[PDB]
């Protein structure tokens, strides 16, 4: 019915070879099933974990995905996002800057 | 503190 | 300031096999204190921040009683609503239920709510009045006078004025230190160069709690919103939150345009140039 929304970025700052956490905030979405990976250098992270469902003022609910991870120069990150809205899934990669 | 729930829909 | 408390519900079918998915969560205003998640192995509320942990057995047996019930409620609700709307027993359906209470800078009460939805749509819903019902269709209708038949609202302005209120003002006393206290945005701009001629700046604001705030832009001291992207606010995961702020600007001409934060953590709003 509503498609997610879709955030990816760092707690904090990142800095190369500094310990972070990289996070996935899906938002705007409904039904609740959602499908939500972590992605290094295409590939799924095993240690994800997420937040307890909740919802908004509109019934949409949001939901956001976490792991420790470490910004490099040579690393890419993503979020990958099904859903039934979605005709296949969505790829979201991490920018540093946003 | 949680209500008690209410009557069915 | 003010606070509030806040309960939400969401239950969803399977019809595949088995029971619906349920999980509760409960907020005093932006944190998180308690849950329920059906799928989840103790079968119990479970506490989510350290304040509500010193809560005694009694008060863990009876949220979790109560808990519990609530999704036995949803349940039966889950089939009522499909029969209210003559679907199939082969789709999976969802309801959701929030209700709270908010107080002001005094803690006595503000204002009660309580609502309830169907399949992501508004269904039923207390006004403001914590005493009239407003029903999105004739389904709900049904509910409504189901719900005055069986005192429904009285019940639930009770528990919003009362009980609601008055945990609500416990909390906040024995999680006053983190509760109680405000995180201002800690703020920085940067700049990223598009081309020769132009150049994005970005205003962040981090680590701030409670979720609540304004990011604006401005130039030459009146507001923009050409060229400018804000995004959702959302959470750093350590319970603070996060937002920014974007403007595509010619470059040289950085100096005009202003950042401009509110937050409840600020005594005064902040104003940023790029550096
Ligand atoms: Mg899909
Ligand atoms: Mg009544």
């Amino acid at each position: 019915q509503r498609t997610p929304k879709i955030q990816v970025y760092s707690r904090h700052p990142a800095e190369n070879g500094k310990s972070n956490f990289l996070n996935c905030y899906v938002s705007g979405f409904h039904p609740s099933d959602i499908e939500v990976d972590l992605l290094k250098n295409g590939e799924r992270i095993e240690k994800v974990e997420h937040s307890d469902l909740s919802f908004s003022k509109d019934w949409s609910f949001y939901l956001l995905y976490y792991t420790e991870f470490t910004p490099t120069e040579k690393d890419e990150y993503a979020c990958r996002v099904n859903h039934v809205t979605l005709s296949q899934p969505k790829i979201v990669k991490w920018d540093r800057d946003m | 503190r949680v209500a008690s729930p209410t009557s069915g829909v | 300031g003010s606070h509030s408390m806040r309960y939400f519900f969401t239950s969803v079918s399977r019809p595949g096999r088995g029971e619906p998915r349920f999980i509760a969560v409960g907020y005093v205003d932006d944190t998180q204190f308690v849950r329920f998640d059906s799928d989840a192995a103790s079968q119990r509320m479970e506490p989510r921040a350290p304040w509500i942990e010193q809560e005694g057995p009694e008060y863990w047996d009876g949220e979790t009683r109560k808990v519990k019930a609530h999704s036995q409620t949803h349940r039966v609700d889950l089939g009522t609503l499909r029969g209210y709307y003559n679907q199939s027993e082969a789709g999976s359906h969802t309801v959701q239920r929030m209700y709270g209470c908010d107080v002001g800078s005094d803690w006595r009460f503000l204002r009660g709510y309580h609502q309830y939805a169907y399949d992501g749509k508004d269904y039923i819903a207390l006004k403001e009045d914590l005493r009239s019902w407003t029903a999105a269709d004739m389904a709900a209708q049904t509910t409504k006078h189901k719900w005055e038949a069986a005192h429904v609202a009285e019940q639930l302005r009770a528990y919003l004025e009362g009980t609601c209120v008055e945990w609500l003002r416990r909390y906040l006393e024995n999680g006053k230190e983190t509760l109680q206290r405000t995180d201002a945005p800690k703020t920085h701009m940067t700049h990223h160069a598009v081309s020769d001629h132009e150049a994005t700046l970005r205003c962040w604001a981090l680590s701030f709690y409670p979720a609540e705030i304004t990011l604006t832009w401005q130039r030459d001291g009146e507001d923009q919103t050409q060229d400018t992207e804000l995004v959702e606010t959302r959470p750093a995961g350590d319970g603070t939150f996060q937002k920014w702020a974007a403007v595509v600007v010619p470059s040289g001409q950085e100096q005009r345009y202003t950042c401009h934060v509110q937050h409840e953590g600020l005594p005064k709003p902040l104003t940023l140039r790029w550096e």
